[PDB]
C-alpha cells in the first residue's frame, strides 16, 4: 500500500499546476484504505448546551490524542466540523454604503495579517554590540470582537464604518454539508483503527 | 516569519499528531528555535528498514500539507535519513592571510562542497561558510526623506 | 555507508582538488574518526594472534610433541575460515564484536581435537597400540561426549540472538561467530583429526618432570576425591551457600551497558546567555583555545561558532579537540575533559561542557545519561522550567553525579509591540503600511539572482546595521498619515518586555526538556539512573520522565537478563536430557552454573568492573564451558555404571581418567583470554570487560567442578535410587 500511495502522489504532483486555484488551495487528500476498524467513540449533549462544532472541538483538543497514546491504538479518524470564523454579509447593507464583497475581503486580508518578527543585534552587527534581543509584533485577529471592529471606508460619503454594520460575524463550521445526530441530538464521533499486529 | 511558539503551535504539533502511528516506532521528538526552522526526529526499532520508514513517514505527513501554513507548503517539508555525527571535517585556511574568511568560504562552496558531496557513501555535506552575494544596506532614515 | 571507504574516497578527492588550489590556500583535515576503526581492528587481530600462540603453547606444554600439538591446532584456522564464509553468506561484516567472538572461541574450537589427541596418546602409551588402532579405539570411546559438548555449546548461545533492541544486535555477532565456529570445529575434529592421528603420528628434561608431577597430582587428586566423597551433605550445604552468595552478588552489584573508551578526541559545548552576541561567545572560545594551547597532548583544535548539537544561534558554540597518538600522549581524554571543565568553570560568563564521545556512534552525541522531563498534565511551560530548576538544584548537591546540566537554549527576554489600531484609524494611518515597515525593518529579503563570474548569486536587501541595533531605531520608523505629516511608530506602538523560552522541545508529543548528566567515578550508569529516578519522584505532580538514547537501551538490556539466562539453562538441560536419556544426569550437570558464576562475579568485583553486556556474554560462555567440564566426567561415570561398576567406584574412575582432558581444555581457554585480561593501550577497557569475567568463571569452574560434579552425580543418583 505504501508503494502505491507514494507512486500515486508522485504522479498527481505532475498535474497539480493545471488544477483550479481553489482546488490547489484546499489541497488534494491522498489516503490508503484501511480495514483495521475497532470501535467508535462519540460525545453527545443531552441538554443541547453544546453544538456539533463544540463537541468536535473538544474531542480533537482533549480526547483524540489521549486515545491515540493507548497501547494498540493506531489511527483515529474524527468525523465532524472544524471551527471557523464565519462572516455573513447582507447585500442590502453593503449597497447602502456602496460597498461590495471584494471590499470586505480586502479589508479582512489587510487588517488580519502576520508581521515578521526579527532580532535586534542580528549579524552582521555594529562593533561593540553587546545585547541581542528578539522582537515580535502581532497583527492577526484572534477574537470575535476584533473581527467585528474591523474598519471599512464608505465610498458614498467617505465615513468610517465597521464590519459588524454590514455583516454578522460568528464562530461556525468550515463546512455545513454533514450533520451527526445521536438519538436526535447533536453529536460527534471518531473511529479507532486497530494497529497492525 | 514566526516566533518559536507560533511554529510549535502551527507546524511541529500538527505534524507530530500524524507521525504518531508509524510502524516500528520507538519514539518521536521535535525541536524549534528562533532561527525559523523546526526539526522532528522519529526513531524506529533496531533492525528496521530505513527506506520503508522514509516512505511511510512521507505518506503519513502528506495528509496534513493542506493545513500547513502557506510559506512552509511552498518551501516544502523535507524528509531525510538521519546521521547523528560527523564523519570528518574538511577545512581550508590561508597561512599568510592572503584570502579572508569570506573568500575561503566562497571557494569552499563553489569548488569543494559539490565535489565532496558526489563521493560515494557521502550522505550530507554541511558547509559552515557562505557564498558571496550582492548586499544592499538601506538606511531607513534616508529613503523616508525621499518618500520611498 | 562504510565509514572507512567513504573517508578514503573523501581523502582521495581532496588530493585531486589540491592541484587546482590558488596559492595561499591550504586544505586540512583537523577532525577524522575513520582511522581509529582500523586501529581497533588491527588491535583485535593482534589479540587473536596472541591468543592462538598462547593456546598452542599450553597444548605443547601437555602433549610434549610438536606433531601432537599441531594436530589440534590446525582445526582453528579452518573453523575460522568456515565462519568467515558463513558470515559472508548471512550478511555479517568484520567488526570488533565478531573478531572478539573469534578470540573467545579460539580456546573452545580446540577442545574436541584436544580430547581426541589426548585419548589417542593415552591409549598408545598405556596399551602399546599402533596409531591407527589407538585412533580407532579412542574415537569409539569419545564419539558421544564430543557431540554432546558441541550441541550444548552451540545451543547455549542461540537464545541471546533473539533479544530485542541494540543489545540483541550485540549478542547476535557473538552468537553467530561462536556457534558456527564451534560447529565447524566439531566437524573437523570428527573428520580430519582421526585421519591425521592415524597417518602423521609416529609409533611411540622438563617433559619428564612434568609427567612425573602430573602422575603425582593425579594420585593426590584420587586420594582427595576418595576422602571427599565420604562427606556429601556438608558439601551440598557449602554448594547452597555458594549459590546464595552468587545470587546476592549478581543482584546487588552495580550494572552498566558498555565500558567507556578513549577514541583520541573529545567535544566541547559553549552555551551563553540569551542576550549574548557572537563576540561574547568568541571571547570564551578564545579563552578555551588559549587554555588548551601549549598542551603537548593536543594535535588540532577546531571551533564552530554559531552552531550546536542542541540548537543553533549567536550564543552557542561547539569545538572538537583531537589528542595525539596514544604512545605520544601522557594523559587520558577523561582527565583532559575534567581539567577543561575545571578551568572553564571559574572564569567564564557561560556554561562550558567538555565531554567524551558516545559509546555508540549514532546512539547520542555524548557519553552519559540523557533524560526527557515531560509535562504530562498540561501544567505549562513555566511550571516545567521551575521543575527543571528544582531538579538541577537537587542534582547539584548529590554525590551520585559528577555534573548534570541542560542541553538546550536558555530562556530569554522578548519584546512585543502592541499596535493601537484605534490611534492608527484616528490619525489616518493604514495598518498594512505599519505591518510592512515593521516586517522589513530588520530582516533580509532575497530578491533576484545576478551573474558573478559565471555563477548565479543572490541579491539580498537589508537594513543597515546601525539602524537595527536598538529598539529606538525601530521606534524611529515613520509612516505617512492622511493629513500628511509623518508619524513615528513610538506614537502608535507600545513595547512590552517578557521572559519566555527561546526553544520549544517535545518528546512523544508532549512538552519536554532535555537533560544530560555524567555519573561520578565509583558510580555506575545504573546507579545514576536509579538515583535520578528517585530525585524525579520528588517533583511536583503532573511531571513525568523518559529515558532516551543509551539509557533506554541499557534499561532494556537489564530487563531481559533473567529470562535469557533461564531459557539458556533450560535449553542446555533439555539437550542433555535428550542426549543421555535421563532426567537426573542433566540435573547433576546443571549444578555447575553457580560454580562458575561464583568466580566470574568475584573477578569483576576484585577488578572493580560493572555488570555489562560483555559480562553477560561471558556468563553464557561460562555456562557452556562448565556444562562441558561436568559432561566430560559424568558421561564416562554413567557408562562405567552400566558396565557394572558401583556408583562411587565408577565416578572416581571417570574423574581420574578424565582429569587430564578437562585441565587441558580449561587451561587452553584460560590462557586464550589472558591477552584480553591484561590488554593495554587503546580499546583496553572493552577487552578487560570481555575477558575478566570469563577468566574468573573458567578458573572457578575448573577448580571447583573436579571435586563437586562427582559429588553432585553421586548424591543425585543415590536420591533417585532411594525415592524410586
Ligand atoms: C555443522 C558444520 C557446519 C556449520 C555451518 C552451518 C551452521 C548454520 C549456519 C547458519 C548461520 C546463519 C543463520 C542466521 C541467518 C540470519 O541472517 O538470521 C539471523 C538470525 O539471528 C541469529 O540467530 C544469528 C545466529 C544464528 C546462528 C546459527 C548457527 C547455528 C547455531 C547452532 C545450531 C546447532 C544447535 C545445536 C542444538 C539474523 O537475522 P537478521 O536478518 O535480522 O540480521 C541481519 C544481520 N546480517
Ligand atoms: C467526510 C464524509 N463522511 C464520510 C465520507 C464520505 C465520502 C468519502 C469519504 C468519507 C464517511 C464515510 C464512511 N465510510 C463512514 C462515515 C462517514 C462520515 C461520517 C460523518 C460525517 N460528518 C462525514 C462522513
Amino acid at each position: 500500500v505504501e508503494m502505491a500511495q507514494v507512486d500515486v502522489q508522485n504522479k498527481i504532483k505532475a498535474v497539480e499546476a493545471r488544477l483550479p486555484q481553489v482546488v490547489r488551495q484546499q489541497g488534494l487528500q491522498v489516503e490508503a484504505s484501511s480495514s483495521g476498524f475497532l470501535m467508535l467513540v462519540g460525545i453527545n449533549s443531552p441538554n443541547n448546551q453544546y453544538s456539533e462544532v463544540d463537541l468536535s472541538d473538544y474531542l480533537v483538543r482533549n480526547v483524540v490524542e489521549e486515545l491515540k497514546r493507548v497501547e494498540g491504538v493506531g489511527k483515529v479518524q474524527s468525523f465532524g466540523a472544524e471551527k471557523a470564523m464565519r462572516i455573513w454579509v447582507d447585500p442590502n447593507k453593503l449597497v447602502s454604503y456602496g460597498l461590495s464583497i471584494s471590499d470586505v475581503n480586502n479589508a479582512i486580508r489587510e487588517n488580519n495579517v502576520e508581521i515578521a518578527p526579527g532580532r535586534l543585534g542580528d549579524l552582521p552587527a555594529e562593533k561593540g554590540q553587546l545585547i541581542t534581543i528578539p522582537l515580535s509584533a502581532q497583527g492577526q485577529l484572534s477574537s470575535l470582537e476584533q473581527f467585528k471592529n474591523i474598519s471599512l471606508k464608505s465610498k458614498t460619503n467617505g465615513s468610517v464604518i465597521k464590519l459588524s454594520d454590514v455583516a454578522n460575524v460568528e464562530i461556525g463550521s468550515q463546512a455545513y454539508n454533514f450533520a451527526i445526530l445521536e438519538n436526535g441530538k447533536p453529536a460527534t464521533a471518531a473511529a479507532i483503527q486497530l494497529s497492525p499486529g | 516569519g514566526a516566533t518559536a511558539k507560533t511554529i510549535n503551535d502551527s507546524v511541529v504539533t500538527l505534524i507530530e499528531r500524524e507521525l504518531s502511528g508509524v510502524k516500528n516506532l520507538l519514539y518521536y521528538s521535535a525541536t524549534t528555535d528562533t532561527s525559523g526552522t523546526a526539526e522532528i526526529t522519529a526513531t524506529f526499532k533496531p533492525g528496521t528498514d530505513v527506506e520503508m520508514a522514509q516512505v511511510d513517514v512521507q505518506n503519513k505527513i502528506k495528509a496534513v500539507e493542506a493545513r500547513l501554513p502557506q510559506v512552509v507548503r511552498q518551501q516544502g517539508l523535507q524528509v531525510e535519513a538521519s546521521s547523528s555525527g560527523f564523519l570528518m571535517l574538511v577545512g581550508i585556511n590561508s597561512p599568510n592571510n592572503q584570502y579572508s574568511e569570506v573568500d575561503l568560504s566562497d571557494y569552499l562552496v563553489r569548488n569543494v562542497v559539490e565535489e565532496l558531496k558526489r563521493v560515494e557513501g557521502v550522505g550530507k555535506v554541511q558547509s559552515f561558510g557562505a557564498e558571496k552575494a550582492m548586499r544592499i544596506w538601506v538606511d531607513p532614515n534616508k529613503l523616508v526623506s525621499y518618500g520611498l | 555507508a562504510n565509514a572507512v571507504k567513504t573517508a578514503e574516497g573523501v581523502r582521495a578527492k581532496i588530493e585531486e582538488l589540491k592541484l587546482n588550489l590558488p596559492e595561499g590556500m591550504e586544505f586540512s583535515i583537523p577532525y577524522d574518526t575513520a582511522p581509529f576503526v582500523k586501529i581497533s581492528i588491527e588491535k583485535v587481530i593482534h589479540t587473536l594472534l596472541e591468543a592462538m600462540v598462547l593456546v598452542f603453547i599450553v597444548m605443547y606444554l601437555f602433549l610434549h610433541n610438536v606433531r601432537y600439538t599441531l594436530i589440534p591446532a590446525i582445526v582453528a584456522p579452518i573453523a575460522l575460515l568456515g565462519t568467515f564464509t558463513v558470515m559472508l553468506l548471512a550478511g555479517f561484516s568484520i567488526n570488533v564484536l565478531t573478531m572478539f567472538g573469534m578470540v573467545l572461541a579460539i580456546g573452545i574450537i580446540v577442545d574436541d581435537a584436544i580430547v581426541v589427541v589426548e585419548n589417542v596418546e593415552r591409549i598408545m602409551a598405556t596399551e602399546g597400540l599402533s596409531p591407527k588402532d589407538a585412533t580407532s579405539k579412542a574415537m569409539k570411546e569419545i564419539t558421544s561426549p564430543i557431540i554432546g559438548i558441541t550441541l550444548v555449546l552451540a545451543a547455549v548461545f542461540l537464545p541471546m540472538a533473539f533479544a530485542s533492541g541494540s543489545v540483541g544486535v550485540i549478542y547476535k555477532q557473538f552468537t553467530l561467530t561462536m556457534s558456527v565456529s564451534i560447529l565447524f570445529s566439531a566437524l573437523l575434529a570428527l573428520i580430519l583429526t582421526p585421519a591425521l592421528c592415524a597417518t602423521i603420528l609416529k609409533p611411540i628434561g622438563f617433559f619428564a618432570w612434568f609427567d612425573r608431577s602430573f602422575d603425582k597430582v593425579t594420585k593426590k587428586y584420587e586420594l582427595m576425591l576418595l576422602k571427599i566423597i565420604k562427606h556429601t551433605v556438608p558439601m551440598m550445604v557449602i554448594f547452597l551457600v555458594i549459590t546464595g552468595i552468587t545470587f546476592a552478588g549478581m543482584k546487588y552489584w552495580p550494572t552498566a551497558f558498555m565500558p567507556e573508551e578513549d577514541q583520541g578526541w573529545f567535544m566541547t559545548s559553549f552555551q551563553l546567555p540569551s542576550d549574548a552576541t557572537a563576540e561574547r561567545t568568541r571571547n570564551v572560545v578564545n579563552q578555551f583555545e588559549n587554555n588548551l594551547k601549549d598542551n603537548p597532548d593536543v594535535k588540532s583544535n577546531t571551533a564552530i561558532l554559531g552552531w550546536g548539537f542542541s540548537g543553533a544561534g549567536q550564543n552557542v558554540a561547539v569545538a572538537f579537540t583531537t589528542l595525539k597518538d596514544f604512545k605520544e600522549r601522557t594523559s587520558s581524554a577523561s582527565k583532559m575533559t575534567s581539567d577543561v571543565n575545571s578551568s572553564m568553570a571559574n572564569s567564564t560568563e557561560g556554561e562550558t561542557m567538555a565531554v567524551l564521545p558516545p559509546a555508540i556512534d549514532e546512539l547520542g552525541t555524548f557519553s552519559g545519561f540523557s533524560l526527557r522531563l515531560q509535562d504530562r498534565a498540561n501544567l505549562g511551560m513555566p511550571a516545567l522550567l521551575a521543575a527543571q530548576d528544582e531538579l538541577m538544584a537537587m542534582a547539584a548537591k548529590n554525590k551520585k553525579f559528577y555534573m548534570v546540566w541542560n542541553e538546550g537554549l536558555p530562556q530569554g527576554d522578548n519584546i512585543s509591540l502592541k499596535i493601537d489600531r484605534e490611534k492608527l484609524s484616528a490619525l489616518g494611518v493604514k495598518f498594512s503600511d505599519v505591518s510592512d515597515i515593521i516586517s522589513t525593518s530588520m530582516g533580509s529579503m532575497y530578491i533576484n539572482d545576478f551573474p558573478n563570474q559565471g555563477r548565479m548569486q543572490q541579491v539580498i536587501v537589508q537594513v543597515e546595521a546601525k539602524s537595527r541595533m536598538q529598539l529606538k531605531d525601530i521606534l524611529n520608523l515613520k509612516v505617512m498619515g492622511s493629513s500628511g505629516q509623518l508619524v513615528s511608530l513610538s506614537e502608535v506602538v507600545t513595547p512590552q518586555w517578557n521572559k519566555a523560552p527561546q526553544q520549544y522541545n517535545r518528546y512523544n508529543g508532549r512538552p519536554s526538556l532535555s537533560i544530560a548528566g555524567i555519573p561520578n567515578f565509583d558510580t555506575s550508569s545504573g546507579e545514576a539512573m536509579r538515583e535520578m529516578e528517585q530525585l524525579i519522584a520528588k517533583l511536583p505532580k503532573g511531571i513525568g520522565y523518559e529515558w532516551t538514547g543509551i539509557s533506554l537501551q541499557e534499561k532494556q538490556s537489564e530487563s531481559q537478563m533473567a529470562f535469557l539466562l533461564g531459557l539458556s539453562m533450560l535449553v542446555v538441560f533439555l539437550v542433555l536430557a535428550a542426549l543421555y536419556e535421563s532426567w537426573a544426569i542433566p540435573l547433576s550437570v546443571m549444578l555447575v552454573v553457580p560454580l562458575g558464576i561464583f568466580g566470574a562475579i568475584i573477578a569483576i568485583m576484585s577488578r572493580g568492573l560493572m555488570n555489562d553486556v560483555f559480562f553477560k556474554i561471558g556468563l553464557i560462555t561460562i555456562i557452556g564451558l562448565s556444562a562441558k567440564n561436568a559432561i566430560l566426567i559424568v558421561e564416562f561415570a554413567k557408562m562405567l555404571k552400566e558396565e557394572g561398576m558401583s556408583l562411587i567406584e565408577a565416578t572416581v574412575a571417570a574423574a581420574k581418567l578424565r582429569l587430564r582432558p578437562i585441565l587441558m581444555t580449561s587451561l587452553a581457554f584460560t590462557c586464550g583470554v589472558i591477552p584480553l585480561v591484561i590488554a593495554t593501550g587503546a580499546s583496553s577497557e572493552t577487552q578487560h570487560a570481555l575477558g575478566t569475567g570469563v577468566f574468573g568463571g573458567m578458573i572457578s569452574a575448573t577448580i571447583l567442578a573436579i571435586f563437586f560434579v562427582p559429588v553432585f552425580f553421586i548424591f543425585i543418583l543415590g536420591a533417585v535410587e532411594k525415592l524410586f
